[PDB]
RNA sequence: UAAGGGAAGUCGGCAAAAUAGAUCCGUAACUUCGGGAAAAGGAUUGGCUCUAAGGGUUGGACAACCAACUUAGAACUGGUACGGACAGGGGGAAUCUGACUGUCUAAUUAAAACAUAGCAU
RNA sequence: UACCUGGUUGAUUCUGCCAGUAGUCAUAUGCUUGUCUCAAAGAUUAAGCCAUGCAUGUCUAAGUUUAAGCAAUUAAACCGCGAAACUGCGAAUGGCUCAUUAAAUCAGUUAUAGUUUAUUUGAUAGUACCUUACUACAUGGAUAACCGUGGUAAUUCUAGAGCUAAUACAUGCUAAAAACCCCGACUUCAGGGGUGUAUUUAUUAGAUUAAAAACCAAUGCCCUUCGGGGCUAACUGGUGAUUCAUAAUAACUUCUCGAAUCGCAUGGCCUUGCGCUGGCGAUGGUUCAUUCAAAUUUCUGCCCUAUCAACUUUCGACGGCUGGGUCUUGGCCAGCCAUGGUGACAACGGGUAACGGAGGGUUAGGGCUCGACCCCGGAGAAGGAGCCUGAGAAACGGCUACUACA
RNA sequence: AGGACUUUUACCGUGAACAAAUCAGAUCGCUCAAAGAAGGCCUAUGCUCGAAUGUACUAGCAUGGAAUAAUAGAAUAGGACG
RNA sequence: GCCCGUCGCUACUACCGAUUGAAUGGCUCAGUGAGGCUUCCGGACUGGCCCAGGGAGGUCGGCAACGACCACCCAGGGCCGGAAAGCUAUCCAAACUCGGUCAUUUAGAGGAAGUAAAAGUCGUAACAAGGUCUCCGUUGGUGAACCAGCGGAGGGAUCAUU
């Protein structure tokens, strides 16, 4: 249920035009169709929320999912060092927010596009969702 | 405690200032205005390390408030006024107007104009809103404000602004086959033509600019300055804007 | 009191160590309970040289009946919800999102002035006549509100920085929900 | 019961004082790994007004009628007092000795003595 | 300028090290020391302690002059210079050091659509809004400097008493006219109120994806050769992306700003009234942009150590929500809920005689080593903490408290 | 300029951006040199060239290349096509 | 020829070691807690307004008391402000005491090693079949090198017996 909280919920400036608020967050991708017809509420949203992206596109491989609201991402990359020639086999994790439109399990391979902090570690947003 | 600086180090002044790194420990340093800082020119530097009237410090501060040199026609006492693009520096006692276009080698010279090209600049077009009365107003790239431009000008057009009224005589677009002359990067001073525009959602679109001898470049639409719509709308300095490689410059001097 | 996250925690569970010592533009100050009495407004400097409204113990607000654009200035009575703490609740202390009483005198005598109907110079009342069929009877959940002469507000301003208690009255689905949580 | 000192008294801290319940925290050397350990050492505790959790029965994540205790949280309050009387471990570092539990000189010696399991003949 | 030599043996070939050799912007020391140019120089250890002296003050025609000050001035009506003091600005720059510090600082690369900004630069404000006894040909009360009386051994200590100024502090009228919303007596249609900006809340606009025929529910309007046609119009910014720029309505405020300030030149007009007008500047002022910036912020990259293998989470550890606080985002903090977050690709812990870097030395290539120190960033001012003023400080040639020293 | 259809990584080429100072390096008889960014010409009246150029490993941005090294694809057809 | 070990003299290095050893620094539980910001009251001191009144001259009307008009100076009540000291409750928190932990130095009777120095005492274990072949693992014993038992190796003194 949406109203499952202490307070009601949400959207800041829609008075009840008149229509459920969207928007596209540019650079090529499409909103998904979840957030058009969708009821959730969620602040943090690219879509639906009043949060912006701007900065760097990232993606990576979904780890754990048993969070809430966010998920971290493996970003696996090979570190060049002179003196052998060779690579390092290194990883990065990360943390993202994943709105309600996508439904994401442990494994997948997302894209985030970063935004302002939206908690401690949290600074990137789930954008699309490949399987 | 904590607070913006005051001093300038000599060694880590601007480049094309070509400041003596023997004469002292200190640099002028720009106030503010006409900036950005890196990059422009102090009114210290264009009076003494260019013309020399204006030995040293004390003359050139004796000269600055006597008010004797007019920057765009406006009177100006700042020893370190920052002096940036297309601005235009008169002096009323000697009798000649400057103005200050970047040569090949990226730096500032000292270009002359005889009587009618003081009486306007060009301006690139940063900034195009509504006003606090919801009245349309444009900012150039020399802090200037007008607040009643031609609905056309949408961004990056080079506008002729009057320089005893701030009104525009006439503005050119940001389009292919415009003349163009690169302010920044790599390209500092060179004058060409505009061939190609890609754009990349990001911030950092690039622009082909193409010289008198048929040579490609590129640059960003940060660095590109549009001179003229068919030919140049000012006086360029001595090489048009072109660059000649080590061979050729000192193939000129053995010759001449 | 500072609001850096150099005191924290890392993600990954370390300890962070000292770096510097406390700066001025991390503060960091006291919170202001504002209730309900007296108006006592104190004001505090920024870091702008702007000023800040600590409001401590207001009274009066002014408040927004959305569903006509009509908005008076009128009386708080009394919080009855705040979704972050309940002891809020029972201090009677005044934060954004917090559901109170207000007085209806100033609305319904708007109310009445410009249909001409009851909530409880031929020219003038075909103005009211017409205003009224327009319209339509109030909705019945915002009717049993003013015979009891107080109505649920929400407050929309945050009366620690601004120094004013501002909101909008409930009605819809988000009175309704209200309504079942003070049940 | 005693001001200040705190074993300077005495063969010797003998006698007395001090600690003491419950809840939460913290706990070393050593070790036969079972203990030491209640180690050492700390904090809280009253009254009043509330709130929440932990069940049963009969009718189909519900409704109604019953039930007596335990735990937890919060305001308020007081001459900062609250296991308010009662009840109720002082602790630590070592040396000698007996492994331990147990037993005896009824009426001066309870112990390192006796016994014990284990070992051997 | 891709290089070797001596040394284990009676002699040999090796493994292997020792020694020799050269460079160092790398330090010390010994002996010696005529000239020119340039020049490092209390870092190592004691971020140990400091006598003394200096290192931050500042006035233009353009803030305030009755010096019982000078200089020429008039009986008077106050200025040429100009002290003291009030006011403003700066003192948050610079200079010094490397103690702390190992995803921390820092470096390259990103964002602020998540923010502040003295100063500079360009624009930029008409508002019958409402208070005083009233005035706009101009409001009010204090306080220095000064005169005189002291205190204490002593300080860049100050009191009592008499004045007196503001660009110090506090008040205060405004500009016509247009247009818009509300109230409206008046038979079926005059009049009054509000509308600048600043703040807060609520609401509306801020468009544009391929075309046509039906009961309308509502007045259908106009054009009616009284069939039928058109039509509730025309226009409408920007970003890759916003609830953006901006506009409009209903209200609000311990109601901000909208000049009771200064200098030069003094000129024009007619109703000749000490009437109406006239520029250049100085300072100051709201909003927007800009400048010097600051502050957070994305990605990637740090020496040795497992005789450091599990770490975080009671009392925030990972996250969600509401609020508070901040210039703003954020477990930054307060409440409620869930059990997560990191780690063998080295987490966590420990060491550094570790500030990071641009760079110094030496090298055929590949490398090794140093980097306190003329430049950029960070931190500190005996050791911690707290704070005022201020645009800017957790300031120390500012204050307050504790410890040590004196 | 709006949209649709592109397997994804590693790798290589090119481009933009990438403090000075240092280093390499161009010019000028500080009496040469270390240095410095000067200077030179005309008798003069004043006339003029310069104060270059290279250097941005790794990480980030844009595009091209498609061998090499990885990974998916239609099998209980839940496959492609108007 | 070479060479091993105990013992004895000298010097140096590190180790164990009763001493609840000592010192320094970092972090940290608990207690007390200076100072300060915020906040609740408080209000000395000091402003403004209002209410009617006290002292003192010039005239008029009334049978006394009295009242009316024109100009000065001063006692008592009410209301609204600003504000120092102080004070209430949180918060930031120096500092000290008391324990805990980590890191680094340092004293110590005595004990047990190593290294070096040479014309010290006792043996002769190894290098030849070193005169009992040598060596490895384990166990026991002996002034010392060493010896012995069990199993193994040849780096053996046998690359081989039809
Ligand atoms: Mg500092
Ligand atoms: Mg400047
Ligand atoms: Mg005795
Ligand atoms: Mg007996
Ligand atoms: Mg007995
Ligand atoms: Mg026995
Ligand atoms: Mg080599
Ligand atoms: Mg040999
Ligand atoms: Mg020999
Ligand atoms: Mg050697
Ligand atoms: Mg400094
Ligand atoms: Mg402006
Ligand atoms: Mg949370
Ligand atoms: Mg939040
Ligand atoms: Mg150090
Ligand atoms: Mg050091
Ligand atoms: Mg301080
Ligand atoms: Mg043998
Ligand atoms: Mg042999």
């Amino acid at each position: 249920t949406v109203q499952s909280e202490r307070a009601f919920q949400k959207q800041p400036h829609i008075f009840l035009g008149g229509r459920r608020w969207y928007k596209d967050v540019g650079l090529g991708f499409r909103t998904p169709a979840a957030a058009i017809e969708g009821q959730y509420i969620d602040k943090k949203c690219p879509f639906t929320g009043q949060v912006s992206i701007r900065g760097r596109i990232l993606s990576g491989t979904v780890v754990s999912t048993k969070m809430h609201r966010t998920i971290i991402i493996r970003r696996e990359y090979l570190h060049f060092i002179p003196k052998y020639n060779r690579y390092e086999k290194r990883h990065k994790n990360l943390a993202a927010h994943v709105s309600p439109a996508f439904r994401v399990e442990e494994g997948d391979k997302v894209t985030v596009g970063q935004c302002r902090p939206l908690s401690k570690t949290v600074r990137f947003n789930v954008l699309r969702v490949l399987p | 405690g904590r607070g913006p600086k005051k001093h300038q180090k000599r060694l880590s002044a601007p480049s094309h200032w070509l400041l003596d790194k023997l004469s002292g420990v200190y640099a002028p340093r720009p106030s503010a205005g006409p900036h950005k800082l890196r990059e422009c020119m102090p009114l210290i530097v264009f009076v003494r390390n260019r013309l020399k009237y204006a030995l040293n410090y004390r003359e050139t501060k004796a000269i600055m408030m006597q008010r004797l040199i007019k920057v765009d026609g406006k009177v100006r006492t700042d020893i370190t006024y920052p002096a940036g693009f297309m601005d235009v520096i008169t002096i009323e006692k000697t009798g000649e107007n400057f103005r200050l276009i970047y040569d090949t080698k990226g730096r500032f010279t000292v270009h002359r104009i005889q009587d009618e090209e003081a009486k306007y600049k060009l301006g690139k077009v940063k900034r195009v809103q509504l006003g606090k009365g919801g009245i349309p107003f444009l900012v150039t790239h020399d802090a200037r404000t007008i607040r009643y431009p031609d609905p056309l000008i949408k961004v990056n057009d080079t506008v002729k602004i009057n320089l005893e009224t701030g009104k525009i005589e006439d503005f050119v677009k940001f389009d292919t086959g415009a003349i163009a002359m690169v302010t920044g990067g790599r390209n500092m001073g060179r004058v060409g033509v505009i061939t190609h525009r890609e754009r990349h959602d990001g911030g950092f679109n690039i622009i082909h600019v193409k010289d008198a001898l048929d040579n490609t470049f590129a640059t960003r639409e940060s660095n590109v300055f549009v001179i003229g719509s068919e030919k140049p709308w000012i006086s360029l300095p001595k090489g048009k804007g072109v660059k000649l490689s080590i061979a050729e410059e000192r193939d000129r001097r053995r010759a001449n | 009191i500072s609001r850096d996250s150099r005191h924290k925690r890392s993600h990954t569970g370390a300890k962070r160590a000292y770096y510097r010592k406390k700066r001025a533009f991390e503060a960091g100050r006291q919170p202001a309970n504002t209730r309900i009495g007296a108006k006592r407004i104190h004001t505090v400097r920024t870091r702008g040289g702007n000023h800040k409204y600590r409001a401590l113990r207001l009274d009066s607000g002014n408040f927004a009946w959305a569903s006509e654009g009509c908005t008076r200035k009128t009386r708080v009575i009394v919080v009855a919800y705040h979704p972050s703490n309940n002891e809020l609740v029972r201090t009677n202390t005044l934060t954004k999102s917090a559901v109170v009483q207000i007085d209806a005198a100033p609305f319904r005598q708007w109310y009445e002035a410009h249909y001409g109907q009851p909530l409880g110079s031929k020219s003038v009342e075909k103005k009211q006549a017409e205003r009224f069929a327009a319209a339509g009877k109030v909705d019945p959940a915002l009717e049993k509100q003013f015979e009891a002469g107080r109505l649920y507000a929400v407050i929309s301003s945050r009366p620690g920085q601004s120094g004013r208690c501002d909101g909008y009255i409930l009605e819809g689905e988000e009175l309704a929900f209200y309504q079942r949580k003070l049940h």
